[PDB]
RNA sequence: GAACUUGAGUGCAGAAGAGGAGAGUGGAAUUCCACGUGUAGCGGUGAAAUGCGUAGAGAUGUGGAGGAACACCAGUGGCGAAGGCGACUCUCUGGUCUGUAACUGACGCUGAGGAGCGAAAGCGUGGGGAGCGAACAGGAUUAGAUACCCUGGUAGUCCACGCCGUAAACGAUGAGUGCUAAGUGUUAGGGGGUUUCCGCCCCUUAGUGCUGCAGCUAACGCAUUAAGCACUCCGCCUGGGGAGUACGGUCGCAAGACUGAAACUCAAAGGAAUUGACGGGGGCCCGCACAAGCGGUGGAGCAUGUGGUUUAAUUCGAAGCAACGCG
């Protein structure tokens, strides 16, 4: 079997990185990366405007926030169900916060997708958001069964 | 492995001989096994029997 | 006091550990159940070394600071307790690994799966 | 009737052995007890709970009591007819093996019936009770759980004597003897060729393992420790069930043991080995099989097909995957 990786496309026309075409890629419903990058870009404009900085280091803030240490997978042997803590490699890292980032942001409710990602941004840069529920909670599942690694 | 007994010919080991009772213990107090010391059969018996005997007159420990 | 001995008396179930006084008078005790552990967990090596930790914790207070370590019971979390020792501000010098080992003794209870 | 010494045994000399019986002693540990340390747990499980615990437990130090088995030696090692026998010491005592040459000179072997020994459980009497532990109680799992799991715990396990006299009491292989390739460990001897030795080699016993030739066998395998080739003696079998039953008898405190059918019933029961399939057996591998994800179905409305039911007919065909927007 092994393993086979994945590709994925550079540039975006204004905020040029490889990782917010990650996020353009992702959020992508029933084939619309128009609608996608159309709600990006007014979004990181509010991040732009209502806080004076650029959304670049803002976002890149809240992925530090929200990407996790430790996954927890299981091990189950016997009757026991035991959970075992993961080192997580950075791929993965990025991942797991790009998805946090999109689901809790859709899953909050505003009036677009637009401020509700915004918004998400700005909770998960200084620290307290929703996003970072599932950090704290995966990291105090990994510091709670620490016991087996 | 080689017999002492057999090397320096000597016979009914001599309960008494405790240094050479204190070479064939273990570190612990345990009879090493004849794969260990490299004795005879009959040689064997009468060191354990010499190590039993020692013990029940403290020459030789039971446990350290 | 500066100097005694600690018992770690680790079982399949628990890996308690008393630090003690030469003549057995013990500074502080602190289980894996007492640590918070309720379940299998108990077990697990980990818990052996936070109870090492919370021992240390509680036998540096009137004091001591040089142990010397005896390890009980046929379990799991003896090194880690004895490293845990270490890393808590003590010294471990001397490792008496004595488990209570009968010669021929009384009848143990019957194998579980009969 | 007379001789002989090989078979058998005595004599002398060693050697090894948990061979047995009686008495005495030891060291761990388990439990219990008292005191010091000290505080909130302990214990246990797949998960928990009953239990133990602030009235001070579990841990720990010292001391004491009591019972039972004797780690390491320990080994397809030893001994015994078998059961069996593992600390040590003494008292008495059984057998074996080795070297012969001193003796006897066939004195030998087997053995129905008889006599004895005879694991464990059980029985009687008196003690004993630490661990374990039937029965029994509580908690769990579970549809049920008179079970497995956990916490307790009676008889018993222990000792003295008496009874039972049974086991997959097994090497599933009666005892004796002779003959019939080897290799190799090992247990206890003996002897040789150099070395006083150490040690190597060789030879020979008696015991004990494995691999192996002829031979045997249905095959697996055995093969000088035979299941080979022979002789002696004994026990036992003559299809499965009924049935080790019933009756009678002997023994037994009892439980039961031994001896032991018939009516009836079946055309099989069975052994060894092959090919498959299966395993809540092991290994290796692979597939959107699992995981990692994305979207759904199951909820609602309708389309469509199928089961049931109503029918005059609701035409017939498909029915787990592999029928059900199928012909």
């Amino acid at each position: 079997k092994g393993p086979v990786a994945k590709r994925d496309v550079l540039p975006d026309p204004i905020y040029n990185s490889k990782l917010v075409s990650r996020l353009i890629n992702k959020m992508m419903i029933d084939g619309k990366k128009g609608k996608s990058q159309t709600i990006l870009y007014k979004s990181f404009d509010i991040i732009k405007e209502r806080t004076g900085n650029d959304a670049m280091e803002v976002f890149e803030q809240a992925l530090k926030n929200i990407m996790p240490v430790l996954e927890v997978k299981a091990r189950r042997v016997g009757g026991a169900n035991y959970q075992v803590p993961v080192e997580v490699r950075p791929e993965r890292r990025t991942t797991l916060g790009l998805r946090w980032l999109v689901n809790y942001a859709r899953l909050r409710g505003e009036k677009t997708m637009e401020e509700r990602l915004a918004n998400e941004i700005l909770d998960a840069a200084n620290n307290t958001g929703a996003a970072v529920k599932k950090r704290e909670d995966t990291h105090k599942m990994a510091e709670a069964n620490k016991a087996f690694a | 492995k080689v017999c002492y007994f057999t090397s320096n010919g000597i016979t009914h080991i001599d309960y008494k001989d405790v240094d050479l009772l204190k070479k064939f213990v273990s570190e612990r107090g345990k009879i090493l096994p004849r794969r260990v010391t490299g004795t005879n059969a009959k040689y064997q018996r009468k060191l354990t029997a010499a190590i039993k005997r020692a013990r029940q007159m403290a020459l030789l420990p039971y446990v350290s | 006091i500066e100097s005694g001995i600690a018992h770690i008396r680790s079982t399949f179930n628990n890996t308690i550990v008393t630090i003690t006084d030469t003549h057995g008078n013990a500074i502080s005790w602190s289980s894996a159940g007492a640590l918070g552990f309720r379940g299998s967990r108990k077990s697990t090596p980990f818990a052996a070394q936070m109870a090492a930790e919370t021992a240390a914790k509680g036998s540096i207070e009137h004091g001591l600071k040089t142990l010397e370590v005896t390890v009980k019971g046929p379990g799991s979390g003896r090194e880690a307790a004895i490293r845990a020792l270490q890393a808590a501000g003590l010294e471990v010098t001397a490792i008496r690994d004595v488990t209570p080992v009968p010669h021929n003794g009384c009848r143990p209870p019957k194998r579980r799966r009969v």
